[PDB]
RNA sequence: GGAGAUCGUGAGCUGGGUUUAGACCGUCGUGAGACAGGUCGGUUACUAUCUACUAGAGGUGCCCGAGGUCUGCGGGUAAGC
RNA sequence: AAGAGCAUAAGUCAGCCUGACGUUAUUCAGCAUAGCAGUGGAUGACGAGACGAAAGUCGGCUCUAGCGAACUUUUGAGCC
RNA sequence: CCCUAACUGGAGUCCGGUGAAGCUUACAUUCUAGUGCACAGUCUAGAGACCUCUAGGGGGAAGUGAAGACCCCGUGGAGC
RNA sequence: UGGGGCCCCGAAAAUUGACGGGGCUCAAGUCGACCACCGAUACCACGGAGUACCGCAAGGUAAUCUCGUAGGAAGGCGUUG
RNA sequence: GAGUGUGACAGUCACUUAGAUGUACGCCAAAAGACCGGAACAUGUCCCUGAGUACCGUGCGUUGGAUAUCGUGCGUGAAUCUGGGGGGCACCAACCUCCAAAACUAAAUACUCCUUGAGACCGAUAGCGAAAUAGUAGGGUGACCGAACGCUGAAAAGUACCCCGAGAAGGGAGGUGCAAAGUGCCUGAAACCUGAUAGUGAUGGAACGAUACGGCAUGAAAGGAUCUCUGGCAUGAAGGAAUCAUUCGCGAGGAUGUAGUACGAAUGUCACUGCCAGUGUCGUAUCUUACGUUUUGAAGAACGGGCCAGGGAGUGUAUCUUGGUGGCAAUGGCUAACCUUUUAUCUGGGCAGCCGAAGCGAAAGCAACAUGUGCGCAGCCUUUUGGCGAGGCACGACGUAU
RNA sequence: UUAUGCUAUCAGGUGGAUGGCUCGGCUCAAGAGCUUAUGAAGGACGUGCCAAGCUGCGAUAAGCCCGGGGUAGGUG
């Protein structure tokens, strides 16, 4: 802290000097006394007792990365930019696959066509994509 | 401590436009008579003993801050002499030549002058303790050197 | 200007920032506008807090032929689709890029003030 | 006669009792051990700085210089009961 | 228990019944002001009924006490 | 012991030499009463008090020795 | 005989001592009123300092700012490098 | 032009320094040669391919290892390519993957007795305990514990000669030295002690001081010279008389007028004067029973300090949170190790990874608003009362769990 | 002529702080990394003209011999 602050203070800043001791001016060590003397701080910063549910194995769980139909509605043309993804009759055709993105969702608005292709798309992702004149294809 | 390497490149290339501003360069101490910013043609690469050096700071009004650098260089207070800090130094010129050229030998013993290539070119370089204004001569491999030497 | 306004004005560190709030308490002097001491009071915020404005609300909150005053940033995340001049205090590379393709001009604080001290039609954003 | 003075008085004394460590008796407790129960035994440290008092001196103060003889502001007494 | 409530009754008797129902949201008060556990206790909502001509009443016994975290085990329905 | 006296040797007293230690925030020539954390040389009001030195024994400085060993407390120990 | 004012007896404590002391009697005590004066850093005034907020700045306002423990915040002095 | 020494600040006086050289024994070492040989093909009722081992039961330790770590105590214990093991409880099947129980193996890595370099490090009560006659003096039977002591001067030029003294002590005189700095000797504080000067002092009351006024001594420098002392005149805020007259009041006194007069802090100006500010001590008047701490309460007969000097207490790593200032900013931000070092800097790289970007749910799993609406501050416009209105507030709609 | 004393200053003593210096220490980095029965490290004792401690050396005892560097003084 500020210690030139308090050069004169005497108890710099911490009342008593009999306050700022040990580990019972905290009362315990740690995030100690959750059952009986910390139970309200136990529940104000998480620290409350018990247990639930249950974990699957990491091996099999698998977390899929989504992007939404606005998000390559509003930037597609970024994609024929960059390269990820080119125009053919009108239709920018898009691929999943390779951009690292597995589902499609139908957040926000579609105008253009998007020849879209992914693992898996959202029912909502499917009509928005069906609606403005693309298609969708599970891509293996 | 840590700076991130856009906000560091932005402060390097802050500290190389104060170079050329003449208020700040004469108002870090350096004394001399030349129309900032001081560009050489690339023979000064090439040349080879201090009196050359000598010879093109004074044609382009620039010895008068070597001899401040000289004769100024006094001895500091304190425990600083014991620990092998005897004298307290002065910056004068900075030569910034294109490429590793005998330039470097030759400016390397003139009194505060720091000389380095256009990669070596820290901000500490540029502007020695937190102020900008470093009376520095560049040249023209330099100035083809850098344009996008911090974007 | 009160000994608050002097605390966070040297609180500042950027001369461009100090330099902007003194220029515009003299222009809402000069030109008896509370625009530009308003955005001098903005400026004189903490900095945690500034504007820092994405395409999408000027899209969506503006019309044809727009004045924007911007305590801040320039984001790029949007689409603009109409000529909109944005004056702030920095811009992204995107969101430059973005003004630049759709017709929009990007100046700043001092060059919105000389174009128009009066501030007229100058409608503030965050 | 009674009572007060740190139940006056241990840098005055004593150490008999209570209030250490040992042991015995009785009573409690499974026990270690305990008893506002008893019994035997059981370390009293200090060169007095200041103050107070008791006596003995040296100075100055008062003052022609010195000596002698007195007075009595006061203090004390139980000087007897 | 104590205090409060109640008379064409919140009492007594008789007819028919099982609302001593599954699920769920707020606000109170334990804990005025003003954080604080599982709990209650008042309003509601979804689905089912009872009694009644209907209005209504019924989320036990007129209201306020009769009870207990996490972990663990057992049990109920269907699922992961 | 009533009831103390005299005497002897060593200390002490005085002198020459040698020569430490322990208490100590400061001041301090005190006495009474009150007040003040209810036990004051320092406060308040009075009364006394010229200063210095020597000897005396210990009234007071809640005299000095010493983070109470009795009692309590400690989510402190040890032995049994 | 009743209702009142002041005073008296009831009324004895321990180092000599406390209306603060001297002392005071148509008061220097008590009661009902009154006059004039004394007496604070309060109040008023003058000059000055600091602070709070506002003003671009000069500067403006403050009867409605100035005490301060635990503590928060701000601005400065000093040593060594 | 890194420094160090040199009778004081040294690029040019010396050692040096950048740079070139020499170097025996050893260390590495490529060309040029000799030495053994290696790799496939087809072949099949053929042969070999690690045992108290793999594995299993039980106990214990250990581990994050959970019915799913490794170890090993006891017991059991295989198969041989048509074979055996693994794929986080076991068994069956598919699929994938490997060959144990025998053995060797540089480099990248770790440490610092030692060598070299460097330092926002310490500067002698610090830094090692030791600026080393230091693990020494000293302490302990022993395991072991453990200090203090640095500085003459440029050059000894380290005091000749004489006197006192018993004196190789010491003192005076005298000299060397710019200077005694005169042998643990640079500067040389305070405590403590001795002497002198000033004030006071043997009639005197104590937190030792604060404020005002005087006596004595000082007041050279650094402080004043319209400054110090003493008066006149002008303007004078707040306040405001004395005396006299009238009238009231039992009286002390009040009211009215004189009079808001004369005066009055201070602000200016003119004479007058040479001291004043200050310092030391003493006296007089008023006020204060010290400091820190524990305390509801301290001068306490509560605790700490005899005095003086020096030393002596919010520091680092990792992690989480929030402010002030900045960079970049949904086409996001940062890079970590590491490479580049021309020796720790630095420049350019480093997209692994973390956070943000989509949430809800234990899990499977599913997956949203690029404003549909109302109000409205700053701000802009305006017949100055209204309009538009970023951010803000309140709904509506939607994702998912129950 | 007031002693014992009190306070302030000054001179001197005792003392060794402050200041200045420092061949030491600490920390970090870079190299190099074993030795010993062919008798080590460590220790005891001896060892100097006058030499007590430390250091070095071992009855050849602060030393002996040989090749290289250095060259005018040396005798820790
Ligand atoms: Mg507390
Ligand atoms: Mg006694
Ligand atoms: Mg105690
Ligand atoms: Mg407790
Ligand atoms: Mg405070
Ligand atoms: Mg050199
Ligand atoms: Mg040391
Ligand atoms: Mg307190
Ligand atoms: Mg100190």
């Amino acid at each position: 802290m500020d210690t030139k602050k308090f050069r004169g203070s005497r108890t710099c800043g911490g009342g008593t000097h009999k306050n700022r001791r040990g580990a019972g001016n905290r009362g315990g060590r740690g995030k100690a006394g959750g059952c009986k003397h910390h139970f309200v701080r136990a529940m104000m910063r998480g620290y409350s007792y018990g247990k639930h549910g249950f974990k699957r194995p990491d091996e099999v769980s698998r977390d899929v990365s989504i992007v939404n139909v606005g998000e390559l509605d509003e930037l597609a043309s970024y994609l024929v930019e960059e390269g990820l993804a080119e125009v053919k009759d009108g239709a920018y055709h898009i691929n999943l696959e390779n951009l690292g993105i597995e589902k499609v969702l139908g957040s926000g608005r579609v105008t253009k066509n998007l020849v879209v292709t992914s693992e898996e798309f959202s029912a909502s992702a499917r009509e928005k994509i069906e609606n403005a004149g693309g298609s969708c294809i599970d891509a293996e | 401590e840590k700076v991130n390497t856009k906000e560091r490149r932005y402060a390097i290339r802050s500290a190389i436009a104060a170079t050329t501003d003449p208020t700040l360069v004469s108002l870090r101490g350096h004394i001399f008579e030349a129309e900032l910013p001081i560009v050489a043609v690339n023979d000064l690469e090439s040349l080879e003993r201090t009196k050359q050096v000598i010879e093109f700071l004074e044609a382009a009004g620039l010895y008068e801050d070597v001899l401040r650098a000289k004769y100024g260089r006094h001895i500091r207070a304190g425990r600083g002499k014991l620990r092998g800090r005897k004298y307290k130094h002065k910056k004068s010129v900075l030569i910034v030549a294109g490429e590793n050229t005998p330039i470097l030998k030759a400016a390397r013993n003139l009194s505060g002058v720091d000389v380095v290539t256009v990669d070596s070119l820290n901000a500490e370089l540029l502007a020695p303790g937190t102020h900008a204004g470093r009376l520095t001569v560049w040249t023209e491999s330099a100035i083809g050197k850098l344009e996008g030497a911090f974007q | 200007m009160g000994k608050k306004s002097l605390v966070k004005l040297t609180r500042k560190t950027n001369p461009r920032i100090v330099s902007l709030i003194l220029t515009l308490k003299e222009r809402a002097n000069g030109d008896s506008a509370p625009i530009w001491k308003d955005i001098a009071k903005r400026l004189e915020a903490p900095s945690r807090n500034y504007a820092a404005v994405n395409i999408s609300k000027i899209n969506r909150h503006t019309a044809e032929d727009d004045v924007l005053l911007i305590p801040g940033k320039v984001l790029g995340a949007g689409l603009l689709d109409h000529p909109v001049t944005i004056a702030a205090l920095t811009f992204s590379d995107s969101a430059f890029e973005k003004i630049t393709e759709a017709g929009g001009k990007c100046l700043s604080l001092e060059e919105i003030m000389e174009a128009n001290p009066k501030g007229s039609g100058i409608r503030i954003f965050r």
